[PDB]
RNA sequence: GGAACCUUACCAGGGCUUGACAUAUAUAGGAUAUAGUUAGAGAUAAUUAUUCCCCGUUUGGGGUCUAUAUACAGGUGCUGCAUGGUUGUCGUCAGCUCGUGCUGUGAGGUGUUGGGUUAAGUCCCGCAACGAGCGCAACCCUUGUUAUCUGUUACCAGCAUGUAAUGGUGGGGACUCAGAUAAGACUGCCGGUGAUAAGUCGGAGGAAGGUGAGGAUGACGUCAAAUCAUCAUGGCCCUUAUGUCCUGGGCUACACACGUGCUACAAUGGCCUGUACAAAGCGAAGCGAAACAGUGAUGUGAAGCAAAACGCAUAAAGCAGGUCUCAGUCCGGAUUGAAGUCUGAAACUCGACUUCAUGAAGUUGGAAUCGCUAGUAAUCGUAUAUCAGAAUGAUACGGUGAA
């Protein structure tokens, strides 16, 4: 996303309230997943593809 | 019921090669001649997580993936000082990985 | 936006992922991460040179240990001069992570039986202005003939540079995407010209 | 509605600020952005210029302001009254 | 290790499991260390209960130990007939043809379904309201 | 019931305001007795107006109309005559007994 | 359209009191929210009640009787034909004459004035055992109503 | 898949301009460092502690950032009718085409127009068609039976037994169970019918019968359908600006109109007391127990636990009793007043929850309209994702359970 949005939320904040997580490859602002640190298109993207081990389709 | 017990449970993506190494552990065990309780499986961890599928309006659509953790357990009896060190000597190949407890 | 990405479809079936190793949940996210940037910088620092890699796959035996295979069709070149290139990866990737990187190279035997090749060169011939008809054409033709026992390739975009775009598809033989035993082999490429990007998607059947 | 054992909220900026003025006899205006400051009993009768985020509003405080918010008397959005 | 218990079943329901031991006695019935009446309160789930044995003349003659969990208070009560069913088809094989003519060997595989995404439940959907 | 009028990316003169109320008031003579909801949408896109209306039956029908044009006026004329039109035969569907 | 529905669980007939089918359909019938044990005690309680009232001691007969007296025999169902749409006569069948009257009498209890449960459904258990009260009176409407427009009954396809 | 700040793209204000961030070109000695000061709303600047460090035994060196001059950066600014990628939709509807041959001057047609049959262009026969491909189905994953392998952290039958509450303890592989490997259901078999067919209606065996149930899987194409605001991207556009750092406001504004939900209007009920039965999940700055204080929200404490080991967590409808009497009510709990709880620096605009009082609209709702064929509607709770805190939404789980 935008580059300097990027490099703010990966800084330190004055307090981590002021902090909100970011998916590091695009910086989207939201829709993140904490147990990939990653947003919900780039997650879809890169487990469809498989580069992401242990995460296949769900058949439920 | 026992001196102490060496407690080592086997963490994998794969069934497969989870399997192949429970049984090289359990030969290799067996090579030092100690008695061993059988490798016993734990229950699967599936972590099922649901995506939108477009990136933009459409809601009711979507797309569901699992996380599969398969895991198995051996219990080795009268601990060796040799055992231990053989166990934590072993090669392992990716993808199956091993925690110990004494 | 129907069609399921195939190799989705097959992971776990008859398929496996590109980057071999497991970790617990308190490494998980930051290994991930990391090889998410060793596929970025590597891939950044080679399409500087302009090659096209059919992929680049992880083995991670150790939590400070491990093993990046790029495997390409043409060996030489993406090595380089003497492992120069080789190392050139090694010292930038040390440069940010902290652990062993061992570098090794596959060498794909059939160019032809894979289709992200196929689709990479699809992507060079268009980006020099070559007719696309013509080029899709040779190229199902060659893949066919080498034993293949189906193919299918799709291009889309501003073909010939005109206002509207449009969307061109070839194929012949057997090319069963419903099929979960089915071994098909899925390449997606991308050509950046003076006229827009043109996208090119190659199924291959085996 | 904080708990009794956190106190009430005055930033530091400002007490500093009300402290100088109650130890100067001139009865100069202050003004302020931190809305989320309570009144505390010590800062009776001053004048204190609120940023609603357009302009400063003006307030006498007297006695019966204490407990309340400086917010709670700078309106930040108008209405004329019809809603055409 | 006595082994009084002449034989043993389980038995199944929605999501409900009972382990089922048949003793010699006056049929006395023990289930979960309490009373069955004082267990299974409602006497509709203990009919249902008693039902296998009511059909296969045997109640009274036969003491019955029940260790049954998960399910509700229906679930359970089927899981325990599910049982005494396959109890006294591991016992004789004579009550075969009537326990299978009343379908007590055939376990309702029905279970609760599964949420689906776009659904407010299994089948229900949001509402259209086109107009 | 009475017709609802909005607009994207663009802004309503009174005078195109009132005209279509003027092109509408065809309605409350024959149709109006007849219908839940009259919706017209206007859109101005690719230097042009795209113009949707859409009406319910109260028997169930339900009527829809896309059209573009250059000029609102015109485009305002054409889409609501060939709304009135079908709705008018909708109606004779059903009364034609 | 594609008929010869599956065969019907059917297996319900309830054995806790009476070993009767026509007792577990009513209680279904009257069952709010998903409620059976509250169903089948309202039921069980008010036919008790309806029993002694009449003094009677088998319940079953008087139960049964009170619903054969508002089970009906030929009801109205429309049909069209040439723009014209005609209310035929048709002759029930067993199954839709225990439900129609079912439903009868539940409504008519439902919707009647009373202090409780089992008051509201007993009284109105009785007013139709007497062969008088709502449920009768909608029962008769319909035999009669339908025995009005007799003159379309060669329309029964 | 979270608007109190950040988020945030808007507004009123204050700074910065090789920039908040990069890579590479040559200078000349530390970066920002840790903790504070001066003013400040903070950003900020001046500052104080302090340095060219490390590999070499130091200079020279290998690279490193200051701080400069640039190549350059940057943009949630326009165009989805310049595009890739992704997605909805007709539609999990059963269709959509090709090679050769034949046929028509030709656009084309046949195949794929016939009679049967199926959920299906599913299958059989015949037919200038012969074959094939994308679809259908099958192969896959859950659940439904059995067999072998293993019994801890799981399980407990026959034993002893800890007063409890807990398989709790010693014990035990019997069972459940967990998860690997296999078997099993294929119209397989039987009867009738059907063109000796394809198919079709019942029957036997069997946990499962005619696709067992559910999910995954969405053909050629259509709507210049959605998205430049996730990313990528052609052209255009700004370059102390439309960029960027922070303070506050705002996205939470109202005479109004429409859509999606929750709670009700009450007797298959409200309230009070006692008692019973689940599954799936989650826990590392996180779970946080036993107990005590408190009517309560919660508070002190720390056991145990990177967890089928402990914790969230004694599920709720239900059942057993007392009470209410058709009353705008012991129904309804919106609205406001007073005092509290937790989160964090901060919750006035603009958080959740509790205690006490306040007790409105509302009497099953017109035209019109929606969902659902079985563990389904209907209803009752539980868990998760985002998250410091905050769900009636969303995702998922079980209980009761029809017509
Ligand atoms: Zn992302």
């Amino acid at each position: 996303a935008k580059k300097s949005m990027i490099i703010r939320a990966l800084r330190k904040p004055k307090y981590k309230t002021r902090q909100n997580n970011r998916c590091k490859l695009c910086g989207r602002p939201r829709g993140y997943l904490r147990d990939f640190c990653m947003c919900r298109i780039c997650f879809r993207k890169y487990a469809s593809e498989g580069l992401i081990p242990g995460v296949s389709k769900s058949s439920w | 019921i026992a001196k102490d017990k060496i407690r080592v449970r086997l963490f994998s993506f794969d069934v497969k090669i989870l399997d192949q190494s429970a049984e090289s552990i359990v030969k290799a065990v067996q090579k030092a001649k100690a008695q061993i309780k059988g490798p016993i499986p734990l229950p699967t961890k599936i972590k099922k997580y649901t995506v939108l599928r477009s990136p933009h309006v459409n809601k009711k659509s979507r797309e569901q993936f699992e996380m599969r953790t398969h895991k198995r357990l051996i219990d080795i009896l009268e601990p060796t000082s040799a055992l231990m060190d053989s166990l934590m000597k072993l090669e392992l190949p990716a993808g199956v990985e091993v925690d110990i407890k004494q | 936006g129907q069609k399921v990405h195939p190799y989705s479809l097959r992971v776990k079936i008859n398929k496996d992922w590109k980057s071999k190793w497991y970790f617990d949940k308190k490494l998980y996210s930051a290994i991930l991460h990391e090889d998410f940037l060793i596929r970025r910088e590597i891939m950044k620092f080679l399409k500087g040179i302009k090659f096209d890699i059919s992929d680049i796959e992880i083995i991670r035996n150790n939590p400070q240990k491990v093993t990046v295979v790029i495997v390409t069709p043409r060996p030489g070149s993406v090595i380089g001069l003497k492992g120069s290139n080789l190392e050139k990866i090694g010292q930038l990737l040390t440069k940010k992570i902290s652990k062993k990187i061992s570098i090794k190279i596959k060498e794909v035997k059939r160019p032809e039986l894979d289709a992200q090749i196929i689709a990479n060169g699809i992507a060079k011939q268009v980006e020099n202005r070559a007719s696309y008809r013509k080029v899709l054409k040779s190229s199902l033709s060659t893949s066919m003939l080498k034993g293949a026992q189906g193919l299918k390739i799709k291009i889309a975009g501003r073909l010939g540079g005109a206002e509207i775009a449009r969307s061109f598809e070839v194929k012949e033989g057997r090319v069963p995407l419903h099929t979960l035993r089915a071994n098909i082999d899925y390449g997606f490429s991308e050509a950046q010209t003076t006229y827009g990007i043109i996208g090119v998607k190659v199924w291959l059947f085996k | 509605a904080r708990s009794i054992k956190k106190g009430p909220f005055i930033e530091k900026s400002l007490y500093q600020k009300v402290l100088s003025s109650f130890g100067s006899e001139k009865r100069v205006v202050i003004k302020t952005y931190s809305r989320s400051s309570t009144i505390i009993p010590e800062m009776v009768s001053l004048t204190i210029s609120v940023y609603n985020g357009k302009t400063f509003i003006p307030i006498y405080i007297t006695e019966d302001l204490v407990g309340h918010k400086l917010g709670e008397f700078s309106p930040t959005r108008i209405f004329r009254g019809h809603a055409k | 290790f006595s082994n009084v218990n002449l034989s043993m079943g389980t038995g199944r329901r929605k999501s409900s499991v009972a382990r089922v031991y048949i003793r010699e006695g006056s049929g006395n019935i023990k289930v979960n260390n309490r009373d069955f009446d004082s267990y299974i309160q409602l006497e509709n789930l203990r009919t249902m209960a008693l039902s296998p044995l009511v059909l296969t003349n045997t109640l009274g003659k036969y003491d019955l130990y029940i260790n049954v969990y998960g399910g509700g208070i229906s679930g359970q009560s089927g899981a325990i007939r599910h049982g005494i069913s396959r109890a006294l088809f591991k016992l004789d094989e004579s009550n075969k043809m009537i326990l299978r003519s009343n379908g007590f060997l055939t376990r309702d595989s029905r279970k609760v379904e599964r949420k689906k995404f776009g659904q407010k439940k299994a089948r229900k959907s949001f509402q259209f309201s086109k107009r | 019931m009475e017709p609802k009028i909005q607009t994207v990316n663009y802004s309503l003169n009174e005078n195109e305001k009132n005209f279509i109320l003027k092109k509408l008031e065809k309605f409350d003579t024959h149709i109006k007795k007849h219908i839940d909801n009259l919706k017209i949408t206007i859109k101005k896109e690719h230097e042009l107006f795209k113009l949707d209306a859409h009406i319910h039956f109260n028997w169930g029908k339900i009527i829809h109309i896309r059209e573009d044009g250059k000029i609102l006026l015109n485009l305002i004329d054409s889409a609501i005559a060939r709304l009135y039109k079908t709705a008018t035969k909708e109606k004779e569907k059903k009364n034609n007994k | 359209m594609s008929r010869k529905n599956k065969k019907i669980k059917k297996k319900v007939f309830v054995d806790t009191r009476y070993n009767s089918r026509i007792v577990a359909k009513f209680a279904n019938r009257m069952m709010y929210d998903g409620k059976k044990s509250i169903s089948e005690s309202i039921l069980y309680s008010s036919i008790d009640l309806l029993a002694d009232k009449l003094e009677e001691s088998d319940k079953m007969a008087v139960f049964y009787k009170a619903l054969d007296n508002i089970k009906p025999l030929v009801e109205v169902r429309s049909r069209r034909v040439g723009g014209a749409t005609y209310q035929v006569p048709v002759e029930v069948r067993e199954e839709r004459r225990e439900a129609l009257a079912m439903k009868w009498i539940i409504f008519a209890a439902r919707k009647s004035s009373g202090r409780s449960m089992k008051e509201k459904l007993s009284n109105e258990l009785l007013n139709a055992y007497n062969s008088t009260g709502a449920a009768f009176k909608k029962k008769e409407d319909t035999h009669r109503m339908a025995e009005a427009n007799k003159a379309f009954t060669h329309y029964r396809w």
